[PDB]
């Protein structure tokens, strides 16, 4: 049933014209096919037969997946012409973020796109041809009068139709929710079971007052609902299962549909981890290009196994309750949260590990975490959680007042379950009285790539390693490296290099690369190291000699 | 009651930004704020036919809500359009009118209502946005003060004509007032025109003095005992700065630490090394010799976090050839935050700017990108909004500021 709704005005893209695409011959069986289904869209007004003068043409097509046959058209040139439309709902309602309703219904709308109006001056450039039997004779023209599959206007025109239709509905039953997505509604209310369906019954008329069927109330979809990879049970929410394969090889296209599932499962299932997998396809050259798998993403997969043997579940919304978001640290670089606001029914959960960078730290880390978490909460519910940290305040603030980025942190309580987050070490902000002065330098040949670093004491104490296979970056960092090797508990460090002192200043414990964690080691194990910089070549003193030691 | 033909640049569609996601309490705050809008017709409702979209934000000016259009987008799209007054950054008092309200008796040009539409987005995605497109002109679009600009003259005539000395600048939905007057006759000039305004049926509901803002000069510290490490970062600074100021010397100040010597030795500063050093403090006095300013070329802002509330900038085109510097100082008070102070010190930057320059700097921002997209505006009160990117501050840059 076509609906008298008003009709979208819609214009080609300025300067095209309608699509002319020939129609490809058809087998006798096919042709009989579509003419009879276009006499029964005929009958109901979906479509017209036109006359000569319309020059356009889209290919039309007849198929009965192998009982019923259905008309496909392929309208990608006349779409590839049509003006752009407000983009279409996306992102779809996440379940942690439903109001739990006593009862629930779900209507799907038939034939949807069929029921509503196509505007009139845009109707000729659908015409599409059924074909005569072999060109013997001429064929028929038809065009579209309601918003045809698959053309680019539907989604967003059938929405915005919907919208409309439903206002004086949910005017007069402020008391019923109504969701819309595609061409379904979820009706949700808290009346009585018996009025509800009386409502239900109401709004199923008042969509067809307007065109729309809806299903009975003997055919309306149970509980609980498989929806959008979810399982919605009147109380809970998870995902479907999740099935993770096993193969001797993995190819990218393997890998990338891998971290996919586990990505989906992370939202309920605490622990996920995709780090080591996902380090995999930091080439990813191509689709099929097989993977060799690390030792690591070995061990990640197995784990996560193990995780998705226990079966788990979601709970709905309470806007009254209070939203509570923990992290707990999960290994390096990779942390986990969970948001709740009943201490063990959690509303979702997540991961975040992301390094950002080739170095970082765990306070920097978690920060990130708690922002990711705030972004995702804002999403959700429109509000921010409280958060329960792993976290002193004491380690926090030093943190945050050092770090020369600027930086929110929210409310949150201090939790004390190990393993908590701290600073595994600092630099002092002072130079060390008695404490050893290691002048260092490193060099290597920009083309031999053959280097060295060394040092030079105030004690007297030289020193110089050869490197192979180095850059002018690496051998200033193994400089740093060798002095701390050579120095005791206490040590002053100077070095030219503003690379080098970048990257410790910013005071990292956890990198991609095996020298700086190297270093990393050594800074913990000191008690104090301080570290100042000179300008190269200004022959400062302690910076010219091992310049002049180093550069020889 | 008759509008004024608009149009693209050529070769160029309207905005199609996207929606920010907000708190339901700023969800609520802009759906009552655009249904009256709604009902005094200065927006109306959109079809699905309308691909467009600029972000929409709800602030602050007070305790009511405000709602703020990120225009940018579509300001970059039409800058078709049609010298700004060096006196104003010179005047003792300069005072800023949100004349914005003004724009919204205008009817804007049918063809071109489609580029300003906008979304209220929903919770969790539980609806689409509620779609408006504008009627009328709408603040933060670059297009509206050039519409009214006849208009604004003609209700400005008057008042220039009795007060010839005073200054007045228009940038987007501000008037700039300067004038030389003792501040109480500057605030009753003010009132005046508050009132000349009114009583034309032109509503207004922020004080500056250019007079006194001066670029910081390079400060050398000053110590009683001087270790090798405080000569170090000394010969280190005086090595920046010479990048700047040619004429620094260090080689009397290098010449103290010859050597190789612990970290933590007392060098006593020597005569030549001194005498060195206090002419180096002279040549840090004078500004610099050939920075000039080139309207063609885009204005940009550093700032770094300087710790305990205090922050640096610097305004430039061309590396190094800094147009500006300053440093802003912030009081605890109860919460001052981090971003509280970064958006504050983005203000009072853009401002400067624009009374100097007339137009806004870019923004390089020391802040987490989403951190910022997510707080800015808890704390924004200008109608404004600057072009920002996000970047991570070098190591001494900071020290060599401070
Ligand atoms: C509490 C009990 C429950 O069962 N759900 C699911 C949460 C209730 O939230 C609702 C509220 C109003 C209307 C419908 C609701 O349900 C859905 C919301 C959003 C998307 N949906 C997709 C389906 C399907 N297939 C059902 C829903
Ligand atoms: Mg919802
Ligand atoms: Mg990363
Ligand atoms: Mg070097």
């Amino acid at each position: 049933p076509i609906s008298p709704i008003e009709t979208v005005p819609v214009k080609l893209k300025p300067g095209m014209d309608g699509p002319k695409v020939k129609q490809w011959p058809l087998t006798e069986e096919k042709i009989k096919a579509l003419v009879e289904i276009c006499t029964e869209m005929e009958k109901e007004g979906k479509i017209s037969k036109i006359g000569p003068e319309n020059p356009y043409n889209t290919p039309v097509f007849a198929i009965k997946k192998k009982t019923k046959w259905r008309k496909l058209v392929d309208f990608r040139e006349l779409n590839k012409r049509t003006q752009d439309f407000w983009e279409v709902q996306l992102g779809i309602p996440h379940p942690a973020g439903l109001k739990k309703k006593k009862s629930v219904t779900v209507l799907d709308v038939g034939d949807a796109y069929f029921s509503v109006p196509l505007d009139e001056d845009f109707r000729k450039y659908t015409a599409f041809t059924i074909p005569s039997i072999n060109n013997e004779t001429p064929g028929i023209r038809y065009q579209y009068n309601v918003l045809p599959q698959g053309w680019k206007g539907s989604p967003a025109i059938f929405q915005s139709s919907m919208t409309k239709i439903l206002e004086p509905f949910a005017a007069q039953n402020p008391d019923i929710v109504i969701y819309q997505y595609m061409d379904d509604l979820y009706v949700g209310s808290d009346l009585e079971i018996g009025q509800h369906r009386t409502k239900i019954e109401e709004l199923r008329q008042h969509l067809l007052r307007w065109g729309l069927t809806t299903p009975d109330k003997k055919h309306q979809k149970e509980p609980p609902f498989l929806w959008m990879g979810y399982e919605l049970h009147p109380d809970k929410w998870t995902v479907q299962p999740i099935v993770l394969p096993e193969k001797d090889s993995w190819t990218v296209n393997d890998i990338q549909k891998l971290v996919g599932k586990l990505n989906w499962a992370s939202q309920i299932y605490p622990g996920i981890k995709v780090r080591q997998l996902s380090k995999l396809l930091r080439g990813t050259k191509a689709l099929t290009e097989v993977i060799p798998l690390t030792e690591e993403a070995e061990l990640e997969l197995a784990e996560n196994r193990e995780i998705l043997k226990e079966p788990v579940h979601g709970v709905y919304y309470d806007p009254s309750k209070d939203l509570i978001a923990e992290i707990q640290k999960q290994g390096q670089g990779q942390w986990t949260y969970q948001i709740y606001q009943e201490p063990f029914k959690n509303l979702k959960t997540g991961k975040y590990a992301r390094m950002r960078g080739a170095h970082t730290n765990d306070v920097k880390q978690l920060t990130e975490a708690v922002q990711k978490i705030t972004t995702e909460s804002i999403v959700i519910w429109g509000k921010t959680p409280k958060f329960k940290l792993p976290i002193q305040k004491e380690t926090w603030e030093t943190w945050w007042t050092e770090y020369w980025q600027a930086t929110w942190i929210p409310e949150w309580e201090f939790v004390n379950t190990p393993p908590l987050v701290k600073l595994w070490y600092q630099l002092e902000k002072e130079p060390i009285v008695g404490a050893e002065t290691f002048y260092v330098d490193g060099a290597a040949n920009r083309e031999t790539k053959l280097g060295k670093a060394g040092y030079v004491t105030n004690k007297g104490r030289q020193k110089v390693v050869p490197l192979t296979n180095t850059t002018n970056q690496k051998t200033e960092l193994q400089a740093i490296y060798l002095a701390l090797q050579d120095s005791g508990l206490e040590v002053n460090i100077v070095t030219d290099s503003q690379y080098a002192l970048g990257i410790i200043q910013a005071q990292p414990d956890k990198s991609e690369s095996e020298l700086v964690n190297q270093i990393i080691e050594q800074l913990i194990k000191k008690e104090k190291v301080y570290l100042a910089w000179v300008p190269a070549h200004k022959g400062i003193g302690g910076n010219e000699q091992v310049d002049k030691l180093v550069s020889a | 009651i008759e509008t004024v033909p608009v149009k693209l640049k050529p070769g160029m569609d309207g905005p199609k930004v996207k929606q920010w996601p907000l708190t339901e309490e700023k969800i609520k705050a802009l759906v009552e704020i655009c249904t009256e809008m709604e009902k005094e017709g200065k927006i109306s409702k959109i079809g699905p036919e309308n691909p467009y979209n600029t972000p929409v934000f709800a602030i602050k000016k007070s305790t009511k809500w405000r709602k703020l259009v990120d225009f940018r987008e579509l300001n970059k799209r039409t800058q078709d359009f049609w010298p700004h007054p060096a006196g104003l950054k010179k005047k003792k008092s300069v005072t800023v009118l949100d004349v914005g309200d003004a724009y919204f008796s205008v009817p804007l040009d049918e063809d071109f209502r489609k580029y300003t539409a906008f979304t209220i987005p929903s919770i969790n995605n539980e609806t689409p946005g509620i779609r408006y497109q504008y009627n009328v002109l709408p603040q933060g679009w670059k297009g509206s003060p050039a519409i009214f600009q006849s208009s604004m003259t003609k209700i400005l005539e008057p008042f220039k004509k009795q007060n010839p000395d005073i200054v007045i600048y228009q940038y987007m939905d501000d008037l700039y007032v300067g004038s030389d007057l003792e501040i109480g006759q500057h605030r009753t000039k003010i009132e005046e025109l508050r009132q000349h305004l009114l009583r034309w049926g032109l509503t207004t509901p922020y004080e500056l003095h250019p007079d006194k803002w001066t670029v910081q000069p390079i400060v050398l510290p000053e110590k009683d005992s001087w270790t090798v490490n405080d000569i170090q970062k000394l010969v280190g600074k005086l090595n920046w700065a010479s990048q700047i100021y040619p004429g620094i010397k260090v080689r009397q100040l290098s010449k103290l630490l010859r050597g190789t010597k612990a970290l933590t030795e007392v060098i006593p500063l020597t005569e030549e090394a001194e005498l060195e050093l206090a002419e180096n403090r002279e040549i840090l006095k004078e500004p610099v010799h050939g920075v000039y300013y080139d309207p063609s070329k885009d204005l940009i802002a550093e700032i770094q976090k300087q710790g305990q509330g205090q922050w640096t900038y610097q305004i430039y085109q061309e590396p190094f050839k800094n147009l500006k510097t300053g440093k802003y100082a912030r009081m605890r008070g109860a919460h001052t935050n981090d971003v509280k102070q970064l958006t504050e010190a983005v203000q009072k930057i853009t401002t400067e700017s624009i009374v100097i320059w007339g137009k806004t700097p870019k923004f390089k921002l020391p802040i987490q990108k989403e951190t910022w997209e997510t707080w800015w505006t808890e704390y924004w009160q200008a109608t404004w909004i600057p072009e920002w990117e996000f970047v991570n501050t070098p190591p001494l840059v900071k020290l060599w500021y401070q």
